[PDB]
């Protein structure tokens, strides 16, 4: 029944996951007991855009993700039309959140236009860039800088391009 | 006393085309590679580890179109299996 | 007739650390990394894939000391296991 | 034994390979018949430095990793003490090699110094950079520039410093 707090998430039964923990060993990332753990998730998604074209139909992505990752457990956080510098704002402000410390992971998702140098802010255009990097992502949330997260899996999903290309060529059958 | 750890560990960044590519949104549906993930997490996170419902999800952009993205796995630092348990 | 592939796929690269990190070479026993990736590819060719084997690697670096490194996946497009299958 | 040509490598036997294809469908990646395959592999080492530091013990890591490739089914061409240039020359004619039509994969090895933007090449100073980057290795393999190995598994190694940092970070037990 999709009734429940999974909603569409197929169920792991208790036999499946014993069945794991035997098919390897301790090479499993641990999770913490469901009664007590405060597991968060970050969702910045960018829709109305200063000089580039509406993301229509972001909203659908918004509500897709949101009810997946709370069905995978996690407490919702989402932003939106933010930035470089309110996303890397924000992003330091996840990383300070308490409930990391009685959390056993993390799911971040970006969601925008993009270029090859990195994700577009509310204010981008060719003229003045407005691009947050990748780069910039993984070190708001190392173990430097997010010392919570420590051995603890950090899942970052992006939907941008990065590019202006097709990403194909031809070929004869 | 202090113990040394690694800087960067535990990770893993999944990009909804490989670099210099487009990536596609349908206005009314909405993204393809989003809509793609949330299927394939629905599906096969009781049974699979995230890397692996990654790949997963790579294979199911397999087949070019006039609207081609092949999502890409980035930067990977998981040192060991994630499963998400749904329902624990 | 003419068909439509991906410009990039299959592709899987392990780096001997993380961006911005330092990697290690003994001046006798050679480089860390390489003689990690050599004794897990001989034990896990048989039984485990390519991506699997990479994992194992990285776990197997987990506890630093004075000379951590920790060896990263990168931009992977293998949409498929890529098992050596070794002896055939 | 390893009096082989698999030399150290544990050998997957016939119930091995019979119980893969049976515990994951059509995903794996097909391989070509032993008797007409011919597989290739690169290995560009640099040792030999103009300005930076002579890389002692590279010969431990070419003979490891020949003898590693040659017994899982490769042919080995080992290229030392290249430039970038060189480095993308041989790079470009390792992709028109004709022995890829009639093989099932390739492995790419890079050992050499290197830096956050890529590979050292045997030139290589602070003054005039001599880099490959790893964008590079990607295009000259891709599709559309070796069109030989499409749908086939293209690995690349890479022993390299990525920077200057010890990528470690302090906390209290």
């Amino acid at each position: 029944t999709s009734s429940g707090s999974e909603g569409n998430v197929k169920l792991c039964s208790l036999e499946e996951a014993q069945r794991i923990w035997k098919q390897k060993s301790a090479e499993i990332y641990p999770i913490m007991d469901k009664s007590s753990r405060t597991r968060l998730a970050l969702i910045i998604c960018n829709e109305e855009f200063d000089s580039i074209p509406r993301r229509t139909g972001a909203e659908v992505d918004i509500t897709g993700m949101t009810m997946l990752l709370q069905n995978l457990g996690y407490s919702v956080d989402v932003k939106k039309n933010l930035t470089a510098s309110d996303m890397t704002t924000e992003l330091e402000a996840f990383a300070h959140r308490p409930e990391h410390k009685t959390s056993d992971s993390t799911f971040l998702v970006f969601m925008s236009h993009g270029i090859r140098e990195g994700i577009c802010g509310k204010k981008h255009s060719e003229q003045v860039p407005d691009i947050l990097q990748l780069n910039a992502i993984f070190n708001m949330l190392n173990t430097k800088n997010c010392p919570s997260l420590k051995d603890k899996p950090k899942v970052i999903i992006i939907q941008a391009c990065r590019g202006d290309s097709p990403g194909v060529v031809w070929f004869k059958d | 006393a202090i113990k040394k750890a690694h800087i960067e560990k535990d990770f893993i960044a999944f990009c909804s085309s490989t670099p210099d590519n487009v990536s596609w949104r349908h206005p009314t549906m909405g993204s393809v590679f989003i809509g793609r993930l949330i299927e394939h997490m629905q599906e096969y996170a009781a049974s699979a580890d995230v890397e692996e419902i990654f790949r997963k999800v790579r294979f199911s952009f397999e087949q070019p179109d006039g609207r081609a993205q092949m999502p890409t796995t980035e930067r990977v630092t998981l040192t060991r299996a994630f499963y998400l348990f749904p329902g624990h």
